[PDB]
């Protein structure tokens, strides 16, 4: 009985450092030796009540890459259940009489955890619950980080952009706290910085973390570069163009950078990342996306199967 | 035990007795944990003369006993409360509330995007203490608030 | 008119004593009419031993007197309640709830399009009897409702 | 002063028969001898939170015909307040600091009555508050019944169609119930029958009335024929068709109608009055519409004018 | 050649009592012994021109539970064919050159029957044609009713709510008329009652049926409780809250009820059914939904396959 | 002529203390002795490319109260020009060929200032140009501070709430910085703190001010309490709640406030001022709103009138 058979995937904090390593191992096994009849006869519901591009497509692809069948919806703007009058509860209560597993994105915080309570036996997977959690993103963050460096331990990891609002950025932080010798460079505007609670756990954890004004301030010291997209509408168009200049990445910022160093971004990117970075080795955001396939395959695999023979 | 001023009053047969509830909390608790819903003689001493503790409230539910946990429920409203199990007019024993782990379906998530609002779900917060502030975290939206912010209701 | 004499009683020197409240109406009252939003001494007995009800509800408020309207206000709920004024350990006068004319602040309109719902206003209803039920006409939407309906959980 | 000086016109029930006669009288006079500089310097707010450009235009036209200045709006999803933030109280409160009177249409019932609690001294006129009241329409109506019949007493009044969801018919009946000897005919389809309470006030006040299935049944006795729209939306588009043929007025249907018989209709019609009726003398819905102007002029004059000097 | 191979499923009246029993038998066979490669290589079109939650998802799931492949659309609000200028005819005329069977929901009455005429050989299944028919709902109603009682015969069946507009409620009635000894309690508002035609067939059929004011009036006499949702927008918000009180179900209404007795609802439910009923044995609406799977599987099975070996 | 004759009112910075006093003075006079045929024959354009029916209605009301005629619009997605084709220049250019002055609200900053380059001689008044300026609001504000305090000098002025995204507070402070001895209290949440530049002009001009966390902290010294809305949208709906309890005014909070202390608020309020404050004397937001009428009458008179003869 694999440690995650039949288990729900709501928040990253619900996952041990082992559970993590477990998934990633799987993920890399599966990357090597495809098993496209593994989830045959299973039927999965892909319930996107909020828009998604990567998450909804990568997931369903993962679903077919293992033989599963997909049913579901996207943009439940209002239709019939959820936003228009039916309670999410009741929604789930009936969709779980239909499929073997549920995948869902939802604009409210904690919708996925709620689901848990009405799916009965059927597992739910969190694809984004409001501003709260996004585990499968973070799983494909970790895999990629390890795929390109060889360790999740003792790293120089720099996060940039909206460290205040960017869920993936906190998530990523949380998980890397589970490994040791990892140190953080938080390079964000002060009106957009890493919440203190994060800062506290790192300190209640003993983890080292500085605070840098700009990206090319720390450049030479980092293995992984993590660009979160900055939201202008959350800012004055004047203000948004005030700090902007020193939180955009361009190939010229990259010269002093180590060769071990990779730039990842959860995407989509607007202009935080210049297109000349596109043609540079450190550029690793499209790859990171490809790996979302394996991270999500592994998970589906693990939750629905007793254990594999890989 | 008993209240009086030169004239008797009641000491209920068996049941618990909550006491030293601070002023204008006894009601809350009554409405809050809904202790009034039984059909057994309840006695409520409002704005009684505490003198020493000032003027605390007091409740006496008869033939009803209090679990170790519901006693902890009052940890956040009446930490100085004193709950006495009572048999044959006398005090078999008494506890103080100690801090609970989780506060269930009485509190309410300040987070307005918490799913918890619309849905037929009963709230639950995870109680943690830091300095002198207490911190309840939403079981659903997973957002941590000070006990002063969730304690509007 | 309720005499418990194994665990005796006390009848306050002054203030109002509301008798024969039907059971479980007792909380409903003071929650509805904020009688506990006072610092004066209050004594409440829940699910008491009554001759006519067996289980009755009894509020005792000290150094406090209620307008007839106040008392009339209670007709909807405790139409058999008994307000007793009291001065100098004595019954200075019985009182009785009489069906008012209007019912402000406590009621809630059944009409979900009534503007009283989204705005900061005092619900007001005109009270008319109809030899089967009392009818309540809303101040604002001017819709009339069965009291049975207006009092709906 | 006049009985209505500085009073809020909210419901038709708040008005007395004297109050009615007084307005009707005034109306006849302003219809008769126009006082075009009467409300000069006065500024009136035409607040239509609910669009209705028949009522609006009327009122405003009235307003100018007495020399008042006009400010206001139509549908406040365009307006800046009231979609999520501004209360109606706070809105009336601000508005009533700089206009001389407020005319307001509002989607929620009791909206005009609430206004009065925040307008202070500025008078509030109800131009429709959800299904509740529309006093001016009735005023318009009576003043046309009177001006064509010669009385409000001892009439033979038939109301036809959607008697169940027609606020204007319930008001008319109530109003008309203020006068004596009136006889009522209710020709409506069972799913859309005259509501009980109305029927009881009649029985209670001693007013005679009877239900009928056919106009023809009762044509020869009616002085006033009040038509209503049978909003198909109010029922099955198939169950509608089945009945509709019984409560539609063709020119031909009137051949035995009294000389003085007048066909009335609040507008907009659509299917219930055939256009061949327009061509006849009995047709008085357009005239009845134009009479809306004096009804409203009447009102404006009396509320704003201490002494009506005519 | 099974009696429904290659047959269309438009209206319940098109199905014999045998055809019914046939489907249900299948449905229970399939519930027992899944055959998930049964409709392999068949490709089914799921054409929802109207919104659906249960019907569209349950159907497609049924489709995958038997190996079929799905193509189709939802919310054809206007797009390219149907509402925007292309005729349904032409739509079908081309979609039937594509797939092996068509499933469709459509806002117009009789759209599915029309389809019949242009699909040529390809069968259409009715998923809701306006206010007209909904067979597959009713099929999953009957199965459930039998699954929980053991008979479709000689039952105490109570229907509540919108007996005037609720298609599923008439459908259900029609079908149960095909079995004997069944008796109906119609518990609805008078402004929302069972159309007379229904009432007539029951009487031209000899079937017994009363008319009850409230739910807890008949409570102890019933095996099946059928809650149709009441539409408020079809009612005055005042009126809607007038009868409301005695057409809502709560666990306290359930005490006098038999233990054989089950509450079903076609869903979604708004508030007609209290959540405390949720935790009560009679509560059987979520289950009823689960069974929509098997009812719909059987049907697909039966229409597309010569006959099974189950 | 008057100093402001035929000038464009665009930003509050372009105005002198004399220019301010002059308008404030005039305002008091038109408030005092109304000149209702003063701008008769004049036609004014009320162009609200941005809806704001509080500002609009004010202005227009003003306009009529001086006898001007009014033409204009509200939201020009309804208007025929400016969605893709017409420039604002070409629009002002045409408009300013047939009205006597232009009042305009516009979504883009600098829109009023641009108008001036194409209006030729026709005066342009800014009623809001994106986050830039809203001079009249400030005028309204001062004239209420003055009329209630008795001065604009040596005041104890507290601004509270969203000090970061409150154009009206930045203007007020600037304006108030034109006068001497003024003392400032900035009670704002750190993410929404008084912007640096403003703080520097204070330090620079020698004006005293200090930050505070609690109103209570500083109640007893304030003459004017200027409240702002804390647009939750401006932050995390959870991080909002956490702070909001510190910058919300309840009746009770005022118990030690000076006699002359006046609570101010640009409107619309919503959560920051409890309605129990309305019931108190210190509440002056409605009055402050009505004073908007003279502020604007004042302005209109001076720009359009060579000689203000009062
Ligand atoms: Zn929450
Ligand atoms: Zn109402």
């Amino acid at each position: 009985a694999n440690p995650l058979y039949q288990k729900h995937i709501i928040s990253i904090n619900d996952l041990s450092r082992d559970d993590l390593n477990l998934v990633l191992a799987t993920a890399a096994k599966l990357k090597a030796n495809p098993q496209p009849e593994l989830l045959k006869h299973k039927v999965i519901a892909s319930c996107f009540f909020a828009a998604s591009t990567r998450t909804r497509l990568s997931f369903e692809t993962s679903m077919h890459r293992l033989g599963a069948s997909v049913v579901g919806f996207s943009d439940s703007a209002n239709t019939s259940l959820g936003k228009k009058g039916e309670t999410l509860a009741d929604t789930i209560s009936v969709i779980s009489t239909y499929v073997d597993a549920i995948v869902m994105r939802h604009p409210q915080e904690g919708a996925a955890r709620l689901a848990t309570e009405f799916s009965g036996n059927v597992p739910v997977l969190n694809a984004g619950d409001g501003s709260n959690q996004h585990p499968t993103q973070t799983l494909l963050d970790l895999f990629t980080i390890q795929e390109t460096q060889g360790r999740l331990d003792n790293l120089h990891v720099a996060m940039v952009g909206d460290l205040k609002y960017g869920r993936t950025v906190h998530s990523l932080t949380q998980a890397l706290a589970k490994f040791d010798g990892n140190r953080f460079y938080f390079i964000a505007p002060d009106a957009l910085a890493m919440p203190q609670y994060i800062l506290d756990m790192l300190d209640e954890k003993g983890i080292a973390w500085s605070l840098h004004s700009s990206i090319e301030e720390v450049m030479a010291e980092v293995d992984i570069l993590y660009m979160t997209r900055v939201q202008k509408e959350r800012l004055d168009p004047s203000e948004y163009a005030n700090v902007k200049a020193q939180f955009v990445l361009r190939a010229s910022d990259l010269h002093n950078a180590k060769a071990n160093m990779k730039v990842l971004h959860p995407l989509p990117r607007v202009d935080e990342i210049a297109t000349d970075v596109d043609k540079t080795p450190h550029a690793w955001y499209f790859q990171q996306a490809g790996n979302g396939i394996f991270a999500r395959q592994a998970l589906l695999a693990l939750v629905l199967n007793r254990d594999l023979v890989l | 035990m008993t209240h009086d001023n030169k004239l008797q009053v009641e000491a209920i047969k068996r049941g618990t007795v909550i006491d030293h509830i601070p002023a204008q909390i006894g009601f809350k608790l009554l409405s809050l944990f809904k202790l009034t819903e039984t059909d057994q003689r309840i006695t409520i001493g409002l704005n009684l003369p505490s003198g020493e503790m000032g003027r605390k409230d007091l409740i006496k539910i008869e033939n009803t006993f209090l679990s170790e946990d519901q006693v902890d429920q009052l940890a956040l409203y009446a930490p100085q409360a004193t709950v006495n199990r009572i048999d044959n007019y006398e005090v078999v024993g008494k506890s103080r509330p100690s801090l609970p782990e989780r506060i269930d379906n009485v509190l309410v998530c300040p987070n307005s995007n918490c799913i918890s609002h619309a849905e037929p779900v009963s709230s639950s917060f995870a109680v943690r203490k830091r300095a002198n502030d207490i911190a309840l975290k939403c079981k659903y939206c997973e957002k941590e608030f000070s006990h002063n912010v969730v304690l509007a209701n």
